[PDB]
RNA sequence: GGUGGGGUAACGGCCCACCAAGCCGAAGAUCGGUACGGGCCGUGAGAGCGGGAGCCCGGAGAUGGACACUGAGACACGGGUCC
RNA sequence: ACGGCUUUUCCGGAGUGUAAAAAGCUCCGGGAAUAAGGGCUGGGCAAGGCCGGUGGCAGCCGCCGCGGUAAUACCGGCGGCCCGAGUGGUGGCCACUAUUAUUGGGCCUAAAGCGGCCGUAGCCGGGCCCGUAAGUCCCUGGCGAAAUCCCACGGCUCAACCGUGGGGCUCGCUGGGGAUACUGCGGGCCUUGGGACCGGGAGAGGCCGGGGGUACCCCCGGGGUAGGGGUGAAAUCCUAUAAUCCCGGGGGGACCGCCAGUGGCGAAGGCGCCCGGCUGGAACGGGUCCGACGGUGAGGGCCGAAGGCCAGGGGAGCGAACCGGAUUAGAUACCCGGGUAGUCCUGGCUGUAAAGGAUGCGGGCUAGGUGUCGGGCGAGCUUCGAGCUCGCCCGGUGCCGUAGGGAAGCCGUUAAGCCCGCCGCCUGGGGAGUACGGCCGCAAGGCUGAAACUUAAAGGAAUUGGCGGGGGAGCACUACAAGGGGUGGAGCGUGCGGU
RNA sequence: GGUCAGGUCGAGCCCGGGCUCCGUGAGGGGGGAGAAGUCGUAACAAGGUAGCCGUAGGGGAACCUACGGCUCGAUC
RNA sequence: UAACUUCGGGAGAAGGGGUGCCUGCGGGUGCGUAACCCGCAGGUCGCAGUGACUAGGGGGGCCCGACUGUUUAAUAAAAA
C-alpha cells in the first residue's frame, strides 16, 4: 500500500521481457548518448529526459543498451550524465521533495491555520528524512549532512 | 487480530520480557512472589495454631439455609490476634469453656477461606485442653 | 510487504490444493523454491514444474497431483543436529516417516531422511505431507 | 478515567454516569477533608 | 584513567603526590525487597514449574562489633585485648 | 461344628554373632495359641430408598446441595464399599490449567486493538553473481569430581542396600580439520515492493478574500380592531401606551433548505450557497527516473466532536442554572411562558466521547452474482454535447452468496478463512479506575495505578412460553354501541364478616 | 615494659539527615456482609419522558436539564 | 538545608566544619616584582585567632489582619 495514505493503487509501467534492444531502433548508442546530453543541456530532469526519448525519438529505454565502457552493466541516464560530468549534485527525488517542502513552508507562513497543509508538510519532511538516511548509508552525500528548514532555501 | 509476536529467530529477549510482563496478571503467581498471604496471615503461614477462648458466639446460617452455628473467639498466643473458630460436632459447644486453651486449624473451604453456609469463619477447633474435640463429642474421652 | 517467498509459495500450494486446482503459479521465483520443488517432485508430492522468465525474479508453473495434505515453511529456521530429528518429526508429522522435513544442509537442501542417511544436520526450512 | 464498558449495562446497578459523578464528588470531598 | 612512588608473599587507587574528566545507565545504573551458590530433590508425557535443611564440593560465623601476639598456615568455636 | 497340619511371628533354652552386649542367623520344647483398624455410604465416586430419634432446631456440606412430621444426605442400630499396619483432617508445591500459551491461548457482540497518525532504538525484511566461515552442521583432542539416575551381572535369602562394567546428567567451555545450502559481513548486477516525475480528469480535503439566499428578531411609517399565544384541557404571558395580522422601509447575528444518493473527499475528529487566489493527498494512463531506499514501531512528537477555562469582541434564534404557570398524594421533571452562561469571531489552554466497522497495520493465496463513484480501453447510437447504451482492466464504496470459519448472531477477495511480520491489550465478578505515590494542567480534570476484605457466579449467543400503557388479524350482552328492566336510598327473609 | 608526643585501625556514646518496616490515635470517609425496616419508582415492553456514553450545571434518593455522539431502538 | 506554597518563596530554615602569626609558591586584570583581589604547601604559639571593637539565638502548633503603610501630640500602635 501507499506509504502514508495506505491505498493500493497499482497504476504503473508494464514493460515486455527483453534482453536486447529492438531492431527497429533508428539511433545507435552514441547517438542516444548525445541526445541525452542535449536534453540535459536543455534543462530537463532524468525522468523527463527518458519520457522525451520514449515519446518523440521512439527509444523504448536506454537501459536495454549495454554500456560500451563496462560490459558488466547496462546503460542508464544518470550513468551517461555522470560520464559526461552532468549528474545531479544531490539526488533528484530528494531535491524535488526539498523544493516542495520549502514552498509549503512559505505558504504556511502566510496561512498559519492550514493544519491539513501542515500535516502534508510533516509527511513530506518524514520522506525527506528517510531519503537522507538511505543516502547517508550508501555514502552518496556527506555523513554530517543534515536537513535544515532554514538552510534548505539555499539549496532550492 | 494478527500472528502472535515476536516470532523472529533473534527475538528471545523481547519474548522473555513479554512473558515476564504478562505473568503478573496471574493472581496466584503475584501472590506467591510478593508473599501477600504471609503479610496478613494471622497464623503466619502455619498449619495449626493455639489460643485461648475469649467468648462463645453463634452465627446465622447463610440463605437459603437457616440455623445457628456455634463458634468461639480465640486469641492466638503467636501474636495475640483474635479470630473466630467454628466448633464442629453435634454438641461441641458444651465441651468448650471460657478461658480454655484450644488448637484451631484451617477450614477446608475453597482456596483457604470459609466453607459451606458460614462465611467469615476460616478456622475450626480440633483439640480443647489437649484433648481431641471429635473424641470428646463421641464420648469415649473426657474433658480434663 | 513480502517477507518469505518460500512461505508464500507453500501456503499458496496448500490453499489451491484444498480446492483441487490442477495448476499453480509461484511468484516471485527463487533457487530455494526451485530446490524445494525439486525435492517434492522427487518424493512424488507434485507433478511437472518449469521456470518462466518475465524480466523479473521469474515465475514457476507447477502441476498438482492431488497428493499434498499440507505443506508449509518452518520458521524460525531451527538448526538441527543428526540426533535431534525425532522431536521435530513428532512436532510436524502425523506418523514416523510419513512426510518430509525439508532441511537446508551444508551439502544443499534435501529431505530429513536423506540428511539422516548422510549423517549431517542443518536448518529446518519447510515441511510437507 | 479509564473505561469499563461493561459498567454501562443497567442490569441490577445504577447508571454509570451518575456513579461517576458521585465518585468525583467523593474524591473532591476527600481532598478537602485531607486538606489538599 | 595516566606519571612517579609506598606497601604487600605477590599485580592492583590497595594507599600516597601530581596530571586530566573520565566511568556506569531504559540491553534497567543507583536504590529497595528476598536469598548461602552448585551437584541435586518434587512434580509433569514432554516443553516446563517449584524447592535447593540433612549427603558431597565451595563460601561465611562462633553473643553484636573492633583489634592485635605466636606460628608455614589465624587477626584463631573449647587461646588474648577493649567497647 | 468335627477331625487333622505348620510355627513366619509369641514364650523359654543351646550355639554363632558383638570390643563387650543387644539385634539378626542354625537348632530344640510348647502351642492357632500373641496380633485390625481408619474413612465413607445422594451425585462427582464403589457402596442402603432399610430400621429407631430431631421436625428449618440440632446439624451436615471441598462444590452441587440436604434438614419445614413421611430424612437412603443429621445422630445411632444392622448391612454394604475403598484401602489396610495404616487410615483420615489442616497448610505448601507440581499436574489438573492450552487459566501464562516458544511447542501451545485470546481481543465484532463474553476480559481484552492505544481516538487517530508520523517516527527513535529493537524485531522482521525482494531477485541473481562472487569472497570470508562469525552463526549452523560433521569429525577429532582437553574438560564439565564423587554420590545421585538407567541397564546387565555378582554379594547380603530375592528385594531395599552395596560391588563390578556400560550409558546418561551437570542445560555448556575450549585447541584443531572439513563443508557453504541458510543467516551475518564486504563487493558487483537488477526491478517486482516503495519513492520521484509527466498527461487528462474527480471530490462538502484545508486557509484567505469578495459578492448572495430566503427565514427569524427588533425599530420606525401606514391599514385595522379586541384579541393573540399555548395545551389533552388550562394557566402564566403579550395586548387599548392600539396587540395578532397585511403593506412600505432601516438594522443586526447565526445557518446555507429541496437537488442529496449503501454519493464523494480526508489518518481520525470531521468537512455542503457562489466566483477569485494559495495549498495537501489519492485514483487512472505511463518499454519515464532512482535502485530495497521497505513493515511495525517500546520511549517521544503532532492533530483531535461536544463541553469547560483565560483574555478581548459579539449576542438574532435556541437554551444548563433560575424564575413563574400547569399536572400530581408529593413533582426539586416530563408540558407551557421568560431567561444568564454557552452556542458565534480573534489569540491560547483543556485532550475528553457508544472518538464504534465495539474489528490495529503491511504482504501472498482461496467460486461466483449484482448496484454505484473515478479513470482508461473497445463497440453501437447520437440532437455530435464534458451526450446516451453495452462489455472489459484498475482503484473505492454497498448487497446477496459457494468452499471454509464461528458458541451462535453472522463474516465470507472490504474475512471474523490458511500463511509470513511488528507493536498494544486480557487472564472469574466486586472492591475499583478507588486508596497511596509521582507527572502534567490556571481549574475542572488527564495519565499511571494497588492491597485488606467479599462473592459462585458475573458475562455472551440462541430456544419455548408469559408479558408490553408494540403492530396486525379475529371473537364475546358473565364487553361495548342502541335499548328494556333493575340494584345502590327504607322495612323485612336469608347467607357472610365482626362482637 | 612505664611517661610524653605524633600517625593509623577504631568499638562505644551523643547530635543532625535519608530509607524500609512495625503498633496505636478521639473522630471523619466511603466499601462489603447481613433481616421478614422508612421514601419514592430510576432500568428491563415504546418500562409510560427510548436507553446509553463525554462535558457542564442542579436535586432528599434513585435522575432532571443543555450541547455533540451511538443503536446496545420499538412503531409508522 | 524540612513541612507548606500563590512556584516567586519559606532561606542566612535547621544543622556541621574552618578562621591568628610567620616562610614561600601559584592565579586573575595589569607594560610592570605599580594597585586591588583569589588559592596552595609548610612551621609555630594560646584556655581562647570575627581573641578588643563590630557582631542574628532557634524550632513546632493555634486566633486575628492578606502584604508595605496610618492612628487617639500628653496612660490604648492594636485584631482598629
Amino acid at each position: 500500500a501507499r506509504m502514508h495514505a495506505r491505498k493500493r493503487g497499482k497504476s504503473g509501467s508494464k514493460r515486455p521481457p527483453r534482453t536486447a534492444p529492438p531492431i527497429w531502433v533508428e539511433y545507435t548508442v552514441e547517438e542516444i548518448e548525445n541526445l541525452v546530453v542535449k536534453l540535459r543541456k536543455e534543462g530537463y530532469s532524468t525522468a523527463m529526459i527518458g519520457t522525451i526519448l520514449r515519446d518523440q525519438y521512439g527509444i523504448p529505454s536506454v537501459k536495454l543498451f549495454k554500456d560500451p565502457d563496462n560490459p558488466n552493466r547496462n546503460l542508464t541516464i544518470t550513468r551517461i550524465l555522470e560520464k559526461h560530468g552532468l549528474a545531479p549534485e544531490i539526488p533528484e527525488d530528494l531535491m524535488f521533495l526539498i523544493r516542495r517542502a520549502v514552498n509549503l513552508r512559505k505558504h504556511l507562513e502566510q496561512h498559519p491555520k492550514d493544519l491539513h497543509s501542515m500535516r502534508g508538510l510533516q509527511l513530506i519532511e518524514s520522506k525527506i528524512r528517510r531519503l537522507v538516511k538511505y543516502y547517508k548509508r550508501k555514502g552518496k552525500l556527506p555523513k554530517n549532512w543534515r536537513y535544515d528548514p532554514e538552510t534548505a532555501k539555499l539549496l532550492v | 487480530p494478527g500472528k502472535k509476536a515476536p516470532n523472529g529467530e533473534f527475538a528471545g529477549r523481547k519474548l522473555k520480557l513479554k512473558r515476564k510482563k504478562f505473568r503478573w496478571s496471574d493472581i496466584r503467581y503475584k501472590r506467591r512472589v510478593l508473599r501477600l498471604k504471609e503479610k496478613s496471615d494471622p497464623l503466619e503461614g502455619a498449619p495449626q495454631a493455639r489460643g485461648i477462648v475469649l467468648e462463645k458466639i453463634a452465627v446465622e446460617a447463610k440463605q437459603p439455609n437457616s440455623g445457628m452455628r456455634k463458634a468461639v473467639r480465640v486469641q492466638l498466643i503467636k501474636n495475640g490476634k483474635v479470630v473466630t473458630a467454628f466448633c464442629p460436632g453435634d454438641g461441641a459447644i458444651k465441651f468448650i469453656d471460657e478461658h480454655d486453651e484450644v488448637i484451631i486449624e484451617g477450614i477446608g473451604g475453597p482456596k483457604g477461606g470459609s466453607m459451606g453456609d458460614i462465611p467469615g469463619i476460616r478456622y475450626k477447633v480440633v483439640k480443647v485442653n489437649r484433648v481431641s474435640l471429635k473424641e470428646l463429642v463421641k464420648g469415649r474421652k473426657e474433658k480434663p | 510487504t513480502l517477507l518469505d517467498p518460500l512461505a508464500n509459495a507453500l501456503s499458496h500450494i496448500t490453499n489451491s490444493e484444498r480446492v483441487g486446482k490442477r495448476e499453480v503459479y509461484i511468484k516471485p521465483a527463487s533457487k530455494l523454491i526451485g530446490e524445494v520443488l525439486r525435492v517434492m517432485q522427487k518424493y512424488g508430492y507434485i507433478g511437472e514444474f518449469e521456470f518462466i522468465d518475465d524480466g523479473r525474479a521469474g515465475v514457476y508453473r507447477v502441476q498438482l497431483l492431488g497428493r499434498i495434505n499440507k505443506a508449509g515453511a518452518i520458521k524460525p529456521r531451527f538448526p538441527v543436529k543428526v540426533s535431534e530429528f525425532e522431536k521435530w518429526e513428532k512436532r510436524f508429522l502425523p506418523a514416523f516417516e510419513f512426510g518430509i522435513l525439508i532441511v537446508s544442509t551444508s551439502q544443499g537442501v534435501m529431505s530429513h531422511k536423506e540428511a539422516i542417511e548422510k549423517g549431517i544436520g542443518g536448518r529446518l526450512i519447510a515441511y510437507v505431507y | 478515567m479509564k473505561r469499563r464498558p461493561r459498567k454501562w449495562k443497567k442490569k441490577g446497578r445504577m447508571r454509570w454516569k451518575w456513579i461517576k459523578k458521585r465518585i468525583r464528588r467523593l474524591k473532591r470531598q476527600r481532598k478537602k477533608e485531607r486538606g489538599l
